[PDB]
């Protein structure tokens, strides 16, 4: 299963099992014995618009 | 009838029964290690994980 979404900087060490904070608890939850991996990487060059 | 500690044997029998009982019961208000002895406050206090 992949999951693809675009957040704020600050949000990305939301994204982890036991997390709590806005992202984490009312927008995706992660189960507390999750298996897989999470990828992150920048999009300022294109996915921000002037 | 008079003279009593005849029947010392019975007694501590009764006495090591008891005091066995007695330590089991209150082994449960002891932290080893936690941070306290009772669950609830764990489950209030604390977070999940």
């Amino acid at each position: 299963y992949a999951d693809s979404f675009v957040i704020r900087g600050d949000e990305v060490r939301q994204i982890a099992p036991g997390q709590t904070g806005k992202i984490a608890d009312y927008n995706y939850k992660l189960p507390d014995d999750f298996t897989g991996c999470v990828i992150a990487w920048n999009s300022n060059n294109l996915d921000s618009k002037v | 009838s008079s003279t009593a500690s005849a029947l010392g044997k019975l007694q501590d029998v009764v006495n090591q029964n008891a005091q066995a009982l007695n330590t089991l019961v209150k082994q449960l208000s002891s932290n080893f290690g936690a941070i306290s002895s009772v669950l609830n406050d764990i489950l209030s206090r604390l977070d999940p994980p």
